């Protein structure tokens, strides 16, 4: 069973600048590798074989190198959608094997995100839950701070975050950051809030409704 | 009158798999205490008779095949194996009685870098001791290839990559198979009594 | 032009058995080495089993013995039966074309495989309203909440197709209860606020539940 | 022509693993299989597997799939064979065998590798003297009774006595103890001046034990 | 898969004369390819390892005496001894290898038939020292007899004797062609002093009427 380790684990490059994958393995496969591309939600397309050559239909800035353990994967001038997963192959031994993949993240400008907040319908309400939404749209870099404060008093472990993968022309992120508890306890307050904190903005962003108006 | 086994295991050069090489031994004294007591091999798999006991028996004739491939394949030489190298290069029958000889040859068939082919491609598997020379366009689609490669059209052979920093699973081997016909017909070699 | 279809994937039970297909065009699958190769959720790529061209078949140490690779030329087909199922076979499997046992060249778009014991749940679909507050001369933002569903995927569009900019459905998170859990929301003009109207399509087939949710200004 | 050496006695508690060994020796071991052969006591010869050292392909029995493993060290020519939990049932000795090809004869056999799997633990003989009563040719012996495990020696007078002398196979008693006798026919002219003395030494115990067997007082 | 039977499970012979064992297979096991059957004969004496002695049904292995052949074919096969010498006296086994799993017979002991000759029996009482143990073991032994089957029977207080005794035999002498046998019963302190009479019944072909052995305990025997 031969061991491919891809390095780094994440790379976050600017577009026009160059990036470098290396992938090492665990015997030498002596130039069987193949590097795929890999975008959210769609499926690996074949960047190179042979450690060295190009795939139909992929443009020239893509290049392999490499061969015995170490083989490294360059794009030349990267663009607004080079930025996906990718993963080294080997077909040198039985069974074929995959690494396990360096993320490959955009470096745009920084951009402060528009912050929303959603109450819960009153349809859930009668259901017997609450469930409080935050919405952080289109901000980058993707690390950013959540605050649900409930009558001035920090909230925590009853709220979970989900964030997107790179929007691939504006570069951004989206964040949404959801509070669930029962009816009982989201009447047993008044002042809902979300205070968001990074890097666009010179303060925290609070963005608050009262239960009931 | 002795069985030229020695130009076939001491050749400078072997052939490749996919145009494998047979040699066709009758009409002498075959001395197989030359081949199972020598420390030349890596692997000598015996199916059906064992070497040390040839040495008093005869056949009608003998055939002694001979190609390089690396080692991770050198376990497709045998029956009831599959694989590119059994399916598409050399097959054994499953009933097959005789020997498989095979040792490391990185200091003969290394360099720094091949010269050796196998095929990669073929629509249906080779039948037992069948030789598939062709290089044919491989048609991997419906439309025709008319001879040039290209989508859908890939070259049926392949380079080994030889090379002498290689694991020893990815170096080449030297392989000879030795296979014994006894039909009802003058029984032509023999051992020495 | 290659094309490549699967299809067969859902939940199913531990120990259960599935058959996934994968309809091929462009090429020969007679003639063509041909693999499944899978990825569990967020993780990486896994070779499960191939078909060489002259019908060969070689397997992963991990599905040997309970997963048969096959094809039908009369319906240029690559099937992959699954026996014994295991929660560890989890997974989106994907079909692929393989250049002679070396390195895939063609993927098909995959199908969901997920084995568990929990029960299948349709999900409830709740408005997220715009603001009040918007700003009557700026942007504002509106969306659908997709709670309490099992198992994955949902999906959702606005405006049965019509509106797609501005759209963002976050990827489903698993909460405390075992079921998924998901909001898409969508940016909008705020005096659009009455001019037009957004109602979200939300369809879950492992339920069959389709629903179409009108999400208004709040009444004041 | 080349020769099969095993490793020695093996003697354990059930539930422990266990491994034996067996090296090859001579011309011709690269052209070997080497097959496994268990032989329980009293009991005839059964196939267990086979093994070619020199990719480790193996074969097993149906009877013995799952129960043993069969595996091969090529660089020192050994093939070995173990499990990983004994049974009781496992008692028995382990032949390796050698052909030169497969679905071919086995010329070449080890000497045997002797297991005994037993709950009981390592104890000495206690030697009691069965003394002639007779019968014009005046039988006598020693009794060597309650040890394990397997072998003990008996000899008379230090060896000089030999002639008529029948020691018996030890029988296996239900404690999990092992007892035998060592009898011997001398002239009865001879039992009134000639002295008598059984050896009996048990190596596993390191248990030496010699005792005059004479006529009893009574 | 294949399997083997051999036929008769014992066989007894005189020196000089002709040993016959057969071995009848499960399924045919002849390569027509090659003609020969895939079939071996193996010699075990006691205390030794197998030796292979026949090959292909018929070829015998270097070093074997011209007196073992081996014949038949397809599902039938005999090994035969030409002049059966006290040497010979061991469990021979046949072995299918046409295919794996190989398979052996279950065996056919072969010994030496000589004349009857019948035992000498004898009886030892516990000694006293092994009286102090807390144990008490009776010793009867047959020697020197032919043929090995015998009927030893203990009797305390003419009340036959069950599940407390074992009895061991010798491997046949390869001078006299006899057995030599021990049977000992074993009964506790408290038990073997709450009888008198012990005694050891012999019944054998060399007998006339079976002979008994008794001692009383105390008394000087
Ligand atoms: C292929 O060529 C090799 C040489 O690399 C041949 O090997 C040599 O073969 C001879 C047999 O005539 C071997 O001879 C013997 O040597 C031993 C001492 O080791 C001696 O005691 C014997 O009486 C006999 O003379 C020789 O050892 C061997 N050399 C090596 C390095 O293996 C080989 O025979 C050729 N193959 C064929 C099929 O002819």
């Amino acid at each position: 069973e031969i061991v491919l380790t891809q390095s780094p684990g994440t790379l976050s490059l600017s577009p026009g600048e160059r990036a470098t994958l290396s992938c090492r393995a665990s015997q030498s496969v002596s130039s069987y590798l193949a590097w795929y591309q890999q975008k959210p939600g769609q499926a690996p397309r074949l960047l190179i074989y042979g450690a060295s050559s190009r795939a139909t239909g992929i443009p020239d800035r893509f290049s392999g190198s490499g061969s015995g353990t170490d083989f490294t994967l360059t794009i030349s001038r990267l663009e607004p959608e080079d930025f996906a997963v990718y993963y080294c192959q080997q077909y040198g031994s039985s069974p074929r094997t995959f690494g396990q993949g360096t993320k490959l993240e955009i470096k745009r400008t920084v951009a402060a995100p528009s912050v929303f907040i959603f109450p819960p319908s009153d349809e859930q309400l009668k259901s017997g839950t609450a469930s409080v939404v935050c919405l952080l749209n289109n901000f980058y870099p993707r690390e950013a701070k959540v605050q649900w404060k409930v009558d001035n008093a920090l909230q925590s472990g009853n709220s979970q975050e989900s964030v997107t993968e790179q929007d691939s022309k504006d570069s951004t992120y989206s964040l949404s950051s959801t509070l669930t508890l029962s009816k009982a306890d989201y009447e047993k307050h008044k002042v809902y809030a979300c205070e968001v904190t990074h890097q666009g903005l010179s303060s925290p962003v609070t963005k608050s409704f009262n239960r009931g108006e | 009158n002795l069985c030229p086994f020695g130009e076939v295991f001491n050749a400078t050069r072997f052939a490749s798999v996919y145009a494998w090489n047979r040699k066709r031994i009758s009409n002498c004294v075959a001395d197989y205490s030359v081949l199972y007591n020598s420390a030349s091999f890596s692997t000598f798999k015996c199916y059906g008779v064992s070497p040390t006991k040839l040495n008093d028996l005869c056949f009608t004739n003998v055939y002694a095949d001979s190609f390089v491939i690396r080692g991770d394949e050198v376990r497709q030489i045998a029956p009831g194996q599959t694989g590119k190298i059994a399916d598409y290069n050399y097959k054994l029958p499953d009933d097959f009685t005789g020997c498989v000889i095979a040792w490391n040859s990185n200091n003969l068939d290394s360099k720094v870098n091949y010269n050796y082919l196998y095929r990669l491609f073929r629509k249906s598997n080779l039948k037992p001791f069948e030789r598939d020379i062709s290089t044919e366009i491989y048609q991997a689609g419906s439309t025709p290839c008319n001879g040039v490669e290209g989508f859908n059209c890939y070259f049926p052979l392949q380079s080994y990559g030889f090379q002498p920093t290689n694991g020893v699973g990815y170096q080449p081997y030297r392989v000879v198979v030795l296979s014994f016909e006894l039909l009802h017909a003058p029984a032509t070699v023999c051992g020495p009594k | 032009q290659v094309q490549l279809v699967e299809s067969g994937g859902g939940l199913i039970q531990p120990g259960g058995s599935l058959r996934l297909s994968c309809a091929a065009s462009g090429f020969t699958v007679s003639s063509n080495y041909m693999s499944w190769v899978r990825q569990a959720p967020g993780k990486g790529l896994e070779w499960v089993s191939v078909i060489y061209s002259g019908g060969s078949t070689f397997y992963a140490d991990s599905v040997k013995g309970r997963f048969t690779i096959s094809r039908d030329n009369s319906k240029s087909t690559l099937y992959l039966q699954m026996n014994s199922l295991r929660v560890e076979d989890t997974a989106v499997y994907y079909c692929a074309r393989d250049f002679g046992d070396f390195y895939f060249d063609y993927w098909g778009q995959g199908t969901l495989v997920t084995v568990s014991s929990a029960s299948t749940k349709g999900p409830s679909v709740f408005p997220l309203a715009p603001s009040s507050k918007s700003t009557s001369g700026g942007t504002a933002a509106l969306g659908c909440l997709v709670k309490d569903y099992f198992p994955e995927p949902v999906t959702v569009s606005w405006n049965s197709g019509a509106l797609t900019s501005g759209v963002h459905t976050f990827p489903a998170v698993l909460q405390s209860s075992g079921l998924y859990s998901l909001s898409s929301v969508v940016t909008v003009p705020s005096s659009s606020l009455g001019t037009q109207t957004y109602i979200c399509n939300v369809n879950h087939k492992p339920s069959n539940t389709k629903v179409d949710k009108k999400v208004e200004p709040k009444s004041c």
